[PDB]
Formats: C-alpha cells, structure tokens, sequence
C-alpha cells in the first residue's frame, strides 16, 4: 500500500509495481519463467555476484501458422510416448479419546467433563 | 420422420474459475493498537497461526485453477492477416488491436457487466484520512488487518491465452491439442466436423453459403443479447464483500462484557479487573475469525469443482469434437470458442440442429430373389410408390443397388421385409 | 502435532497445568479454572474434526476421478481428448503407489508433417468426386488421395471415391482424372 514514506528502509533498487513497492530488487528487461510469484503478472528470482531480480513473467514460445487456402499439412513419420499421472487415493485414519485428551489421569476433571459427553460422541 | 433442413445455432455457456484472495492480521482485529490486550493475546498465538496457514492454502489453490483452465499450450499463435476463411466471419471474437487492452469486442461487452467491489490494490493511507476512512468500506476492512490480494496473472494475459486459442482452431482445426499445428483451409475442416456428426461432406460444400450466413447472423445475435446475464460471477464477489463487512460489523459485540470498546475498558479499571472483560472479548473475536475461514474454506470447494469443470470442456469441447450428449451444448457439436470474463470463462458452442421433417413409410429389408438385402450405412423409405435408400439424418434419396446394400440370408425370417428390385449396376455395362 | 502442542494454552486460566491447579486451590476454587480448560480443548478438538471432514471431501472427489480413469484408460480406449494423457491415446498401465496410483499412459505423436495443395473435390465428366474416407492432395504435378493422419499417396479411382452433383456448385473443385478401375479388364 505505497506508492514509491511508510517503509522500514529505503536501501536502493525501488521499484514500483501494481502489486506495490519492491525494495531490495533488481529489475530487469528479460522474461522468464516465474520462480517466486509477486503478483500483478511480477516474479522474482536469484540469479547472477549473485542478487534477486525481479521481471515479467513470459508465456512462452509464439509461432504462426502458415495458413492458406489451398495448402494442408500432412505428418510423414510417427513417435510412441509414455507418460505418467500420479493421483490420491486415501488418507490416514485416526481415532481420539477424548477424556484422555482433555483430563488426562484426573478423576476431577472428569466428573466436570461428564456434562459434556455428547460433543465427544 | 427425415429432416429436410438444418440450423447452426450458437449458445453461450458461463463458468466461474476463481475467487477473490484475503489476508487477515490477527492482532490488528482483535487488539488493535492496546499493548496490553496483545500481552493478553499472547496465548494464543497457535490458532493465528493456523487460520493464516488455512488462508494462504486458499489463495494459492485460486492461482491453480486459473492456470489449469487457461494456461494448456505454451506456444502462442498469431492469427493470419489475410482473413479468407470461406465466408466465415470471426472479426466479433478476434482482438481488436486498437483498444489499449487487446480485447475482442465481445470480451469487452462482458468486462462491463461485472462490477468489481474495486479497482486496484494500491489505497494509500493518506487517501483515506479522517473523514474518508469508516465511510468508505475499504478502508474501514483495511484499517482493522483485513487485506486483499493480486492474483498473478492479469487480465492482459488471460486475453492473450484465449487469442492464441482462438488462432489456433481457427487454423489448424483440432491438430494443435495433440501435437504441432498442422495447417488446413476452414471449409474442409469444416467438412470433417460435418462428416464426425454423420452428414456427408457433399451436404456442406454443396449449402457452404447458407451455412456461412446462419453463423455470422448467431454471432450477431449473440453481441446484440450482451448489449441489453452473468449473476454467476457477480454472485462470488458479492459474497466474499459480504463476509468481509460482516466480519467488520460483528466488532461491535460485547460478548458478554461490559462494554465493547477495549479502550473504556482499559481506562476506568486496573489491570487485574480488566483482564476479566479483555478475556471475554479475545474470546469472542478469535471465534468470529473461525467462522470466517471455515465458511471460505467451503467455498472454495466449491470454486474448485467449477473450476474443474472449465477445464475438461476446454480440453473436450475446444481441442476436440465432443460426442456426450448435451456437454457441449444443445445439439450436435460442431466447434467451441473460449472468452475470458472477470473471474470465469464463457464458451460459445456452435451446434447442428435438424430443422424440417418429412413423413416416409419405410421397412427393415428388401427382398429380391429369395435374398434379404439390408441397408449398409441408410435406411429404407418410400414416398408412396418408389423405394430409396437415404441417409438417417438428412434426406437424399438414392436407387437401391447391389454397391449400396448387402446380402444376408433368405426372406423367411426378418419381420417386415417388402418386395422390391435391386439395380445391380454392372449388367447394362457387360452388355 | 498441532494438536499435542496446542495443550499449553491457559485459555485465560491461572495456568494450563490440571495437576498445578487442583494443588493449592480447593475444589469451588479450582472448578472455575478447569472449565476454562475445558471449553479450550473441546473447541481445539472441534477445529481438528472439522478440517478432516473437509479433507477427507477432497480425496474423495480426487479418488472418484482415479477410478474413473482406471474404468475408461486401462479398461478401453479412450476418445475424449486429454484425459489419458497428450496425443491419440493407445493404452494405460496401472501401478500401485503409497496412498495412491500412477497411470502409464501410451499414446501416438505424428512427427514429421509436408506441405501439399490440396482440393475439396475433383470434376472428371461434369461429375463432382469426392474422398470417401481420405483428403486429396498434389505433389506440384500429380494428384493423389489419402489417409488424413499419415502420408500413404494412392491414385484416384471410382473405388476410392464416390459422386454428388455436377461442378458448378463447390467453390474450389480442380480438373482430373478418375481411373475408373474395370474398363482395362473388360477389354
Ligand atoms: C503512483 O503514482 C503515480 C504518480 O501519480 C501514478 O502515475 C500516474 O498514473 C495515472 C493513472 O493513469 C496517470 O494518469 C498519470 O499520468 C501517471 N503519472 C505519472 C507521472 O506517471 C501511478 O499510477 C501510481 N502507481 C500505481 C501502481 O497506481
Ligand atoms: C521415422 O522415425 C524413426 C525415429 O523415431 C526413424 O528411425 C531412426 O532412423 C535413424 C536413421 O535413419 C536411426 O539412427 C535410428 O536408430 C532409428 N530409430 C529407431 C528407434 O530405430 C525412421 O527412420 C523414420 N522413418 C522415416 C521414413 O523417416
Ligand atoms: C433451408 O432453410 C433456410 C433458412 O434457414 C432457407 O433459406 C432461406 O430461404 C428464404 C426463402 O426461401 C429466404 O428468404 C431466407 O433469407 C433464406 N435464409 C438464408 C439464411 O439465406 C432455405 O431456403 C431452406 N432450404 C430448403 C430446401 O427448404
Ligand atoms: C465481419 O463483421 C464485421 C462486424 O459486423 C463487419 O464490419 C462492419 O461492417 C459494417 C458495414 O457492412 C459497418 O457498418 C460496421 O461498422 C463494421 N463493424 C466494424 C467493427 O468494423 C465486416 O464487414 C464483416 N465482414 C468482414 C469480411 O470482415
Ligand atoms: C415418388 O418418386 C418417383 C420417382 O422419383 C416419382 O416419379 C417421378 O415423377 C416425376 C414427376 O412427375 C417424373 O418426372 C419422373 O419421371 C418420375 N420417375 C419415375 C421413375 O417414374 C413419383 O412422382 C413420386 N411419387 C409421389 C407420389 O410423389
Ligand atoms: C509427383 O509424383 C509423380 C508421380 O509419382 C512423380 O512422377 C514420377 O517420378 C519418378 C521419378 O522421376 C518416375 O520414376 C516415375 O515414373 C514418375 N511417374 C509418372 C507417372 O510420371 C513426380 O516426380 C512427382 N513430382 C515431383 C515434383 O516430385
Ligand atoms: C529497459 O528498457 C527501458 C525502455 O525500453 C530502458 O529505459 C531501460 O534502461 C532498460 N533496462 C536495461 C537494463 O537495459
Ligand atoms: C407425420 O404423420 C403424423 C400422423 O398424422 C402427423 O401428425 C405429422 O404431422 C406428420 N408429419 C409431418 C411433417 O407432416
Ligand atoms: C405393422 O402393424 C400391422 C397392423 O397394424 C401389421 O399387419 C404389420 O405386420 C406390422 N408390421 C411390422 C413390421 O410389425
Ligand atoms: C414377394 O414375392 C414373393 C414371391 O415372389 C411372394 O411370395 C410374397 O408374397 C411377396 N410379398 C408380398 C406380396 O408382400
Ligand atoms: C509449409 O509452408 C510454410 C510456408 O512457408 C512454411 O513456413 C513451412 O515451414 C512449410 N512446412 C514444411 C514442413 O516445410
Ligand atoms: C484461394 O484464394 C485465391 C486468392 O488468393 C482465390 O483466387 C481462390 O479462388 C481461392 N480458392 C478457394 C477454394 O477459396
Ligand atoms: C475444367 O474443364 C472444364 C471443361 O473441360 C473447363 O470449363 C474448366 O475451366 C476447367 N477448369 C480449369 C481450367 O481450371
């Protein structure tokens, strides 16, 4: 909530984003991949001595079509691929005593907590 | 019954996808700026802890989804400049390269109709000083720990994604989902989404300018419904606003104590008397936030399996030709175009209606010399005194020949099997 | 583990000890400070169950779509696009992993694609033909027809074609010839 003042230290490399003011960080003009999201489409990074950077995130590779009317695009050779999906299936079961939890080993408190017994059921 | 006619129909389908991302300051809610209440709070420090752990999990599942329904390909198509796509006209959904945000004009109709609680996240705090703040309901959430948080990608992005899908099935039809992008012209891919419902191609190359008008005339009764819908997007921004500004409201609670205020509490009484009534309002305050967190969580749920949803019908719908009944709209499927919209998708899919039908008398076999002929992909009808074979779903009567049937047993056994003659076209040429 | 250490909470008692407590306070004295106790460590239990119910939802819908996939990838052979891996799907292989499962989806990738001109359909006689079941193509000077997902060129007969109409409707029918494969045996 700045606009780069309300900061604990003011060092240098401020830079401002409309996630807010980044202090302690390079920018540069490259795109990357994003390794620490910031937000507002910001990512961060260590990189190389050594500092953190922060850019934009890129989206990938663009390449266009080469389309036409009268123009097709026939593949002439095949690949197999394998690949893998990993998926949950069950967590672990647990169980609670709940006068050994609340009371441990005193008598007393447990003839306070037998007002209770419904939650525990 | 056989249709005569069809229609091309273009529907619209509206999905959520995520939800607005909150933080909370525990001891700015519950304390505010007493250190002495914050001594007291000091007990409970694990439960703070917790609720913030269950508040971060939410918000970064929110930047899943998004990236799960919209981020599939990494490479980002241009569309072509030449805009031959034999009379198809998609200038409505393409972007338009003028406007500051590279938006369609359609994506633009719909950005107007939701109405974000507000624009930007940076409210300086000498923007609202004195009488502005407790007016203004913003600052009043963020002057007591309760803030809102950007998601990751903007809507500048999401835009781009929805281009590149666009580009891509415009010219590569369903080729760019399983692999490179392999070019084709329109009207024959055209005609292989025809030939995947069971019409013939001849039906679409022979009718290529009806059908070409029948979906630029939908396109444009779709843009003029926008201009005149989306209460399952306002409703997710209408109940996270609500729960924040019951949240500010449920300060005002005594739970039980004499007053309210810490700070009437605090003067006219010492410490160990104080500490009684400062009990019953941390009490108070730390279950209210419990309440909070549990009924996000729930919701998010929710906005999970929508979220889901959207995915599997823009793999299915978009990066291939469906054939489950009614997942892909009212009809059978022909194509699907994705829209980006505030906090959702919108799907516009384009289906095939059969529009006229005609009464036939029509029979399960023919008998020719002691033989069943049986119809190999048609069906068998008459107008009153002649036989022809057809196809089921569009009428295009033909002469029963031997190329055109095939043989199966003797005529004693199949129900209602007629007399008829089959051509056999072969004897005119022998001779 | 939460849990367990959320037991050192006074929950505003005098301490979170019971055995300190019930020493050195009597019981009228010591009641008020156990119930503090105990309102805590019931809501503490309370706030546990209700996070396992949540979870336990969410493996549930995660263990629908895993029997799902194990019914329609391992079972049979899958059409909807994506859902047994990238490409055309061929078949899935089942593991068993710890509290789960692992998919070893095998699928099919065309590789290496040429560019053609291609046609909707070809006029012979006033006749229009169109592919049965493949796409026309040309190599610059011949015309062939073939399988639209690999590259097998095959020349253009009656056998392989089939006719509708005459030429003056479709928008971009070329000139050639249909073999029309009986006429050499006939003669
Ligand atoms: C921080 O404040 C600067 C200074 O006003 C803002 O920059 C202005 O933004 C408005 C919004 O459209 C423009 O009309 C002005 O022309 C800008 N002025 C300058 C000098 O750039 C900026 O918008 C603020 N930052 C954020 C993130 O809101
Ligand atoms: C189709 O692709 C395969 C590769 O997947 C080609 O087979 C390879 O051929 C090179 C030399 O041509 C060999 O060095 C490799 O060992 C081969 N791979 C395998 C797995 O045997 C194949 O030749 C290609 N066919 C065509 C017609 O291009
Ligand atoms: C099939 O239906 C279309 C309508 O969807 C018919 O085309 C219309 O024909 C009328 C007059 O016959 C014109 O006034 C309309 O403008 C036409 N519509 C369009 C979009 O061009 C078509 O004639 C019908 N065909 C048959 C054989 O009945
Ligand atoms: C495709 O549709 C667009 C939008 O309807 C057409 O552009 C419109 O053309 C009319 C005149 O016929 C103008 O009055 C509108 O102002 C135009 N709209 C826009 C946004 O430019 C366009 O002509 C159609 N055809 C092609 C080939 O693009
Ligand atoms: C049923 O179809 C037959 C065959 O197409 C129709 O017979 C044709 O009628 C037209 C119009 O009179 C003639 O020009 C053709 O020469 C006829 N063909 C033959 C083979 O006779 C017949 O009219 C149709 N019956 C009804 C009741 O509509
Ligand atoms: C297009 O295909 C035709 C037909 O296959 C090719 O013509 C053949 O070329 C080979 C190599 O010179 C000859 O051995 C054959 O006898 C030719 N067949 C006929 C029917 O002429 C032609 O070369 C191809 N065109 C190009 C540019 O590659
Ligand atoms: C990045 O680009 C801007 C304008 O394009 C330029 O002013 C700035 O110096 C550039 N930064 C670097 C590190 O080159
Ligand atoms: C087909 O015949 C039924 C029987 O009377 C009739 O009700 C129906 O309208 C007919 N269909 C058409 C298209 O005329
Ligand atoms: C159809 O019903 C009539 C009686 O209404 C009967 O005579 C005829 O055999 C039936 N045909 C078939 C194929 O069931
Ligand atoms: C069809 O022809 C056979 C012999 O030619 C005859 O027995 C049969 O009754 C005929 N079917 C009719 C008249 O419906
Ligand atoms: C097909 O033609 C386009 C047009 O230049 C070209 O960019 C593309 O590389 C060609 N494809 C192949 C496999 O050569
Ligand atoms: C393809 O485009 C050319 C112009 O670039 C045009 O002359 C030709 O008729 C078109 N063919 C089809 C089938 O649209
Ligand atoms: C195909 O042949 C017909 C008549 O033989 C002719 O009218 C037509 O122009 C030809 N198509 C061409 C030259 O593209």
């Amino acid at each position: 909530d700045v606009n780069c003042w309300r900061v604990y230290s003011t060092g240098s490399n401020v830079f401002q984003t409309r996630a807010g003011c980044l202090i302690g960080a390079e920018h540069v003009n490259n795109s990357y991949e994003c390794d620490i999201p910031i937000g507002a489409g910001i990512c961060a990074s260590y990189q190389t001595s050594q500092s953190i950077i922060a850019y934009t995130m890129s989206l990938g590779a663009e390449n266009s079509v080469a389309y036409s009317n009268n123009s097709i695009a026939i593949p002439t050779n095949f690949t197999i691929s394998v690949t893998t999906e990993i998926l949950p299936v069950s967590m672990t079961k647990t169980s609670v005593d709940c006068t050994m939890y609340i009371c441990g080993d005193s008598t007393e408190c447990s003839n306070l907590l037998l007002q209770y017994g419904s939650f525990c059921t | 019954a056989i249709p005569t006619n069809f229609t091309i129909s273009v529907t619209t389908e509206i999905l959520p996808v995520s939800m607005t991302k909150t933080s909370v300051d525990c001891t700015m809610y519950i304390c505010g700026d007493s250190t002495e209440c914050s001594n007291l709070l000091l007990q409970y420090g694990s439960f703070c802890t917790q609720l913030n752990r269950a508040l971060t999990g939410i918000a970064v599942e929110q930047d899943k989804n998004t990236q799960e329904v919209f981020a599939q390909v990494k490479q980002i198509y241009k569309t072509p400049p030449i805009k031959d796509f034999g009379g198809f006209n998609f200038s409505q959904i393409l972007p338009d390269p003028s406007k500051p945000s590279k938006r369609s004009f359609i994506e633009d109709l719909l950005f107007n109709k939701v109405t974000l609680a507000d624009a930007g996240f940076i409210k300086q705090y000498g923007d609202c000083l004195g009488d502005i703040a407790a007016r203004d309901l913003i600052c009043a959430q963020k002057f007591n720990g309760l803030t809102v948080l950007p998601p990751l990608l903007t809507d500048e992005m999401i835009a781009q994604y929805t281009s590149a899908l666009l580009a891509g099935t415009i010219t590569s039809g369903w080729t760019f989902g399983a692999g490179a992008a392999l070019q084709i012209p329109f009207a024959m891919q055209m005609a292989y989404r025809f030939n995947g419902i069971g019409v013939t191609q001849n039906v679409l190359y022979e009718n290529q300018k009806l059908i070409a008008n029948q979906f630029n005339s939908a396109i444009g009764k779709i843009q003029d419904s926008l201009s005149s819908a989306l209460g399952k997007l306002q409703d997710v921004v209408n109940q996270n606003a609500q729960a924040l500004n019951t949240l500010v409201k449920q300060l005002s609670s005594n739970f039980g104590a004499i007053s309210s205020v810490l700070n009437d509490i605090l003067s006219r009484l010492d410490p160990p008397e104080a500490e009684v009534q400062i009990d019953r309002l941390i009490t108070g305050r730390l279950q209210s936030l419990q309440t909070y967190v549990t009924q996000q969580l729930i919701r998010a749920a929710e906005i999970r399996a929508s979220a889901n949803l959207a995915a599997t019908k823009m793999s299915e719908c978009v990066l291939g030709q469906s054939k489950r009944v009614d997942f892909c709209g009212k009809g059978y499927h022909l194509m699907s175009f994705p829209q980006s919209a505030p906090h959702g998708v919108v799907f516009l899919h384009v289906t095939y209606v059969p529009a006229q039908e005609k009464n036939f008398t029509t029979a399960p076999a023919i008998c020719h010399d002691g033989k069943a002929h049986f119809p190999r992909e048609g069906v068998f009808v008459s107008n009153g005194t002649h036989w022809f074979v057809t196809q089921r779903n569009f009428y295009e009567p033909q002469i029963i020949t031997t190329d055109n049937t095939f043989v199966s047993g003797n005529c004693d056994v199949v129900i209602g099997i007629v007399n008829n003659t089959v051509y056999d076209p072969l004897q005119p040429e022998l001779d």
